[PDB]
């Protein structure tokens, strides 16, 4: 039963493959090649550059360097060594593009297109000394670019914002810094990404303070924050998560990060989270260190999440005059960039969703992390966890069901995995909780609990009719993409074997109740009751438990 | 049919047994105690191939597993005294029922979703940090390939068995649990994505060094695990999500054509397939991401050589994309055809059904609403009185749905006469939109009313206000119009109508079903906010009059929060009275609301003390420690407090 053999492909080179990838790539949103947005390239204010056989003149072709420098060493290296001796040069290049007075730096990003595009081409047994070096290198290049993300809270009275006006050094810089971070973010997720073998190698207290100066810089607390950055630092920390709940003994990492950086960093979590999502003005500015506004100023994707109007890219191929070696880039209005349709505002409801998403996320992640307690480990996550609970419970059934909008689905979703956050809580971490604690706020908790305590009348079905009719009311939005989904784009969306047109009814029954605020899982009200009923604490002994099951029945 | 009584009798008693009480999980290992054969029995009863050819019968085999698991969730994870779960021991038994259902798409997707289950399937296990044993054998056989030596038939179902791997890694989240390590971030790019885009790469180079219907099995996989992975997000013009994912579905497509077999016959697939996959492309800004990962030119074969009848389409869209001036005005209801010398069919060239809609669709868009969609689904001022005099029609005799076919239309074009201070338009700002702060400082007093000037409230009186259905009829339809009433009013400051908000409230107490219960209160802030008569005067502390005087707490914070709410959203010294008084209902009385009361003090600081401090001090904890976090600062507001009482108070006694 042998199968015979087939080596008779015409196999494309690995090394091949990446050259010709690289010499002809064009990125998400532009009109204009890689190498070649690099062959419109000059470094002028530096007359001459050089550090291994790389010579480039002073009015040199930059991309033409490049395209020598890739193909000689072509038939030196193989793929991963072709790699890092990239690495290393394009790494010095930026290194003294940066550490310069006068020198522009329109090559960098356009270079750290280069970065993505390289590094990400194939992460397989690619070595953390590599990828630290190149890591390290660019800390300390954003440390270089600190002058960025920790620019003043708020524009004062005085600060004025008459300005040359120019998109342009700004979309520089930040380009750069994402890009940057977006590096932290490739590289690291390739370390997360590599054999469990080769991780601790990589790991010193280095990278607690280099990553601490970038976070500190980032997420801040006495600035504006900068939703981009926001995002990459946090996941540098969801990083940290990653090598905790990876490593076996990720002891050795732990003790390696030091308590105050773990502060620095869930507090500041903390920050993050008692914010707000306001579609309302996600796309304006508002009170501050409260709105994830992801203004203009930076919109795209992001080098991985292609997160919506991407409305920068084509703005990226008009950086360079694509006709001529250039050295500073090509004009761009700061304002021509972006009441048509707001569907992409709620492309974003969905994604900062996303976000929340990965709010709660990482928080039950360090949850399960720390099976042990820790000195970081305070309450404070009950308290808070329970009071997003609340305030999504709240607001949720005053506001945000009804609106005939898609986000109410992910909205509740995310407080749905929250109890499983709450009923890890009560199943593992009541050997710690504060009298401190549980009477600051015997509010909240028992909101909580009671959300799906007064839910559980479990009283509702009966037909297909009223809830079908709640569904015409509200699931309009939602039936939208039900219909462009059915109608478009599915295997399964067409020849129900009739085991499933009931599956379609019930179904959407138990979808469209369970948009209706009311009637949450079995699971949920039992796994709840599993925690109040039971009276582990003195919340609830029936002489002052029964006036609420009064209050529903019973 | 032959065991069908006996499943009747399982499914009903079963779901009678769906607890001791109401009260139904039973999160623990429950201490009857039968269930361990039938746990056994429900998956060894199945395995037999005279009853494996049927789609419906085995389906409710299958969701006979569900109802045991779900409603036994002490089952998965149940410590199999070696060192294991009944997850685990379950893996191998659900492999064949997923051999069954790697076919059954539909089914598949149903399972994975259905299958504290998935949560505690990896509780403990991510406590316990299989996974690394079962990868181990992965990689095993994965590189036992690539150099041909493997079975004839574990070659068959194991290569099925990589294809259904693909398709679990690549599915969407909401399904699949957090519970695996590899997929724990968020923003939609988590973890195992490049750990899977290396089992990529692997999978494309062993498959190339890789039964017709086989391969049209293998090409509609290549287009699924890109064509059945979307967030969409969106109206019609949705969003796939990971690009590189796209252009190597597309090269390896390329080399499937290349190869040239896997051409079976009858056109169950070919067809429907390139269609449905070049119309999704079409408009979508990756025309780059089609350019170079397939351009069909050789089998393209437009010349009358070359099922064959399909892909001709997709060059027709090719041409479309062309687009320079020379095409030419719609003939042949086609679309705006070109100069053809040519012009090959018809939008439905192969149309099964269903491939006449994809195509034709898709075709459509080459043409160069929300508000439209239900107006189509059932096929202005016109209309409007049109449909006033219909729907007197409707009511006429006794229609349940095409006379409830209005009322969300009344609503929301409401918000269109409003924004007129229709041609492509939906969902509106302010009917439809939040802000920060209260969504009822955001809403507009001062704006028109309902009585005649909206002549969708007169047809709402006309229709809808003194019916036989306000009095004991419509369950629920005569609440969809008050959603209606309720969007109306939003924009609408209307006259007292109070009477319906006022049964109507100790309706939505008592509702039966808890649907009406705080949509009252929902309502109430249209009445609250208000002007052109009584604006801001009694008329709020009049509807307050009647709310206080009821006093049930029977469905309690249907009473309670609205109380709160109408107070609470009110201006100044008038809420500050008003909370003066909530805080007297938090004072000390009904410890089920006091607490409460405070509980929503935190949700409207979300969103008196010293009055009320210093009365009850000289009238003589938990406030004033929750407050400011400790009392001790006491001090700094006991000036008026021990200056003006604590001492003439009993001259000698306090």
């Amino acid at each position: 039963n042998m199968v015979p053999l087939n080596p008779n492909r015409i196999i494309p080179d690995e090394t091949s493959l990446f050259l010709e990838s690289i010499l002809l790539h064009q990125i998400i949103g532009a009109d204009l090649s890689t190498i070649e947005i690099l062959n419109r390239l000059k470094l002028d204010y530096i007359t001459e550059f050089k550090f291994k056989n790389f010579v480039i003149a002073k009015g040199a072709p930059i991309g033409k360097s490049i395209v020598s420098l890739l193909l000689r060493c072509k038939k030196t290296l193989t793929l991963d060594r072709f790699i890092d001796t990239l690495l290393e040069d394009i790494a010095v290049l930026i290194k003294e593009i940066s550490v310069h007075p006068n020198e522009s730096k329109l090559a960098v990003p356009f270079l750290v297109a280069l970065m993505y595009q390289i590094v990400q081409f194939r992460p397989s047994a690619t070595h953390n000394l590599a990828l630290k070096d190149c890591f390290l290198f660019i800390c300390d290049l954003i440390r270089i670019y600190h002058h960025v993300l920790k620019v003043p809270i708020h524009e004062s009275n005085m600060n004025l914002h008459v300005e040359p006006q120019i998109f342009q050094y700004e979309l520089i810089d930040y380009l750069i810094i994402s890009y940057s971070f977006d590096l932290l973010e490739g590289i690291l997720r390739v370390l997360q990404s590599h054999p469990k073998q080769t991780y601790m190698e990589f790991f010193d207290e280095n990278i607690l303070k280099s990553f601490e100066f970038v976070y500190k810089l980032a997420l801040t607390i006495s600035y504006k924050p900068m939703v981009n950055v926001i995002f990459s630092a946090v996941e540098v920390v969801n990083i940290i998560t990653s090598i905790i709940l990876n490593m076996d003994n990720s002891s050795d990492l732990k003790s390696l990060i030091s308590g105050s950086w773990w502060r620095d960093c869930i507090t500041r979590l903390y920050a993050l989270l008692e914010k707000e999502i306001k579609s309302g003005d996600v796309y304006n500015e508002n009170v501050d260190t409260t709105t994830l506004h992801m203004s203009k100023y930076h919109d795209f994707f992001g080098l991985i999440r292609n997160i919506g109007d991407n409305e920068l890219g084509g703005l990226i191929s008009k950086l360079i005059y694509t006709d001529r070696l250039q050295s500073v880039p090509r004009v761009i209005s700061k304002e021509d960039i972006g009441f048509t349709a707001p569907i992409i505002g709620y492309k974003m409801e969905k994604w900062l969703l996303k976000l929340k998403d990965e709010v709660l996320n990482i928080f039950e992640n360090l949850l399960m992390i720390y099976g042990d307690d820790a000195t970081i480990v305070n309450g404070e996550m009950l308290i808070h966890s329970s009071k997003f609970l609340s305030r999504e419970q709240a607001l949720m059934i005053e506001r945000y069901v009804g609106q005939d909008s898609p986000n109410l689905d992910l909205r509740c979703h995310l407080i749905e995995h929250t109890l499983t956050i709450i009923y890890r809580l009560w199943k593992d971490h009541f050997k710690q909780l504060r009298e401190e604690q549980i009477k600051q706020v015997e509010s909240q908790l028992i909101m909580s609990l009671w959300r799906f305590l007064v839910c559980q009348t479990e009283t509702v079905t009966a037909n297909e009719r009223e809830m079908r009719d709640h569904r015409h009311l509200v699931d309009s939005l939602h039936d939208l993409t039900i219909k462009d989904q059915a109608s478009y784009y599915e295997d399964a969306f067409e020849d129900l074997p009739e085991y499933i047109e009931e599956e379609l009814k019930m179904q959407l029954n138990k979808r469209t109740g369970r948009i209706m605020q009311v009637k949450y899982d079995e699971k949920f009200q039992e796994m709840a009751r599993t925690i109040l009923e039971s009276k582990s604490f003195d919340l609830t002994t029936l002489e002052e438990a029964d006036s609420l099951y009064i209050s529903m029945g019973l | 049919e032959s065991h069908v009584k006996y499943l009747d009798e399982l499914i009903l008693a079963i779901k009678d047994l769906n607890s001791g009480v109401d009260s139904k999980v039973q999160i623990k290992k429950v201490p009857s105690l039968k269930i361990l054969n039938t746990l056994i029995r429900n998956l060894k009863d199945q395995r037999r191939n005279n009853i494996m050819k049927n789609d419906t019968i085995f389906s409710k085999t299958v969701s006979a597993l569900a109802l045991l698991l779900e409603y036994n969730p002490f089952l998965l994870v149940m410590k199999d005294s070696n060192g294991n779960f009944e997850i685990q021991r379950l893996i191998d038994d659900f492999l064949n029922i997923s051999v069954l259902n790697y076919d059954n798409y539909h089914r598949i997707w149903f399972m994975r979703r259905k299958l504290a289950c998935v949560e505690f399937y990896g509780k403990p296990a991510k406590f316990q940090l299989h996974f690394e044993n079962t990868m181990n054998l992965y990689e095993q056989a994965l590189t036992e390939v690539l150099l041909g030596k493997t079975e004839l038939l574990k070659f068959y179902d194991t290569l099925k068995g990589l294809y259904i791997l693909l398709y679990w890694f690549t599915s969407e989240y909401s399904t699949f649990g957090n519970s695996i390590a590899f997929l724990d971030s968020s923003l939609g790019f988590t973890k195992f994505d490049f750990n899977f885009q290396r089992l990529i790469r692997i999978v494309l180079y062993v498959f190339d060094s890789c039964y017709a219907e086989i391969q049209l099995k293998y090409i509609s996989l290549v287009v699924d695990y890109v064509c059945n992975r979307t967030i969409s997000t969106a109206l019609d013009a949705p969003a796939l999500v990971c690009c590189e994912q796209l252009k190597f579905v597309l090269t390896t497509m390329h080399h499937f054509l290349d190869n040239k077999y896997g051409l079976l016959d009858n056109d169950p697939t070919m067809a429907k397939g390139i269609l449905r996959l070049y119309s999704l492309c079409i408009s979508n800004d990756f025309s780059k991401c089609f350019v170079d990962h397939f351009p069909i030119d050789q089998w393209a074969d437009f010349s009358q050589s070359e099922t064959n009848k399909a892909l001709s389409i997709v060059y027709f869209d090719l041409k479309r994309r062309s687009l320079p001036v020379e095409a030419l005005k719609y003939d042949n209801k086609f679309n705006i055809w070109v100069y053809q010398s040519p012009d090959s069919s018809l939008k439905n060239v192969t149309s099964p059904f269903d491939d006449r809609y994809k195509q034709l669709e898709k075709l459509r868009l080459l043409v160069l609403l929300l508000k439209y969609r239900v107006n189509q689904l059932s096929p202005f001022k016109l209309i409007l009185n049109e449909a006033s005099v219909s729907i007197q029609t409707c009511f006429k005799t006794n229609n349940i749905t095409r006379l409830t076919s209005w009322t969300v239309i009344l609503g929301r074009l409401a918000c269109l006469e409003s924004e007129k201070f229709m041609d492509n338009w939906y969902v509106c700002h302010l009917c439809d939109i939040e802000k920060t702060g209260n969504p009822f400082v955001r809403i507009n007093p001062n704006r028109p009313e309902a009585a005649g000037k909206s002549e969708i409230f007169r047809i709402l009186h006309s229709n809808f206000l003194s019916h036989p259905n306000i009095d004991e009829f419509s369950e629920s339809l005569l609440s969809g119009i008050l959603f209606s009433l309720h969007r109306i009013f939003s924009h609408f400051q209307p006259p007292k109508q109070i009477n319906k908000s006022f049964k109507l409230v100790q309706k939505c107490f008592m509702n039966s079903n808890r649907y009406l219960r705080l949509l009252s209160t929902r309502i109430i802030p249209l009445f609250n906010i208000s002007d052109s008569h009584n604006s801001e005067d009694e008329h709020t502390a009049t509807l307050i009059k009647f709310l206080q005087s009821q006093k049930l707490p029977v469905v309690k914070e249907n009473l309670v929060i609205a109380w709160t709410q109408l107070t609470l959203t009110t201006s100044n010294d008038v809420f500050d009275t008003l909370l003066l008084k909530l805080i007297d209902i938090f004072n000390s009385d009904d410890y089920s609301l006091r607490i409460m009361m405070t509980l929503q003090i935190k949700n409207m600081a979300k969103i008196i003390l010293p009055v009320l401090l210093r009365q009850l001090g000289k009238n003589l904890q938990n406030l004033i420690e929750l407050l400011g976090y400790s009392s001790k600062t006491i001090l700094d507001i006991f000036q008026r407090y021990i200056i003006p009482y604590a001492i003439i108070q009993y001259k000698s006694d306090v």
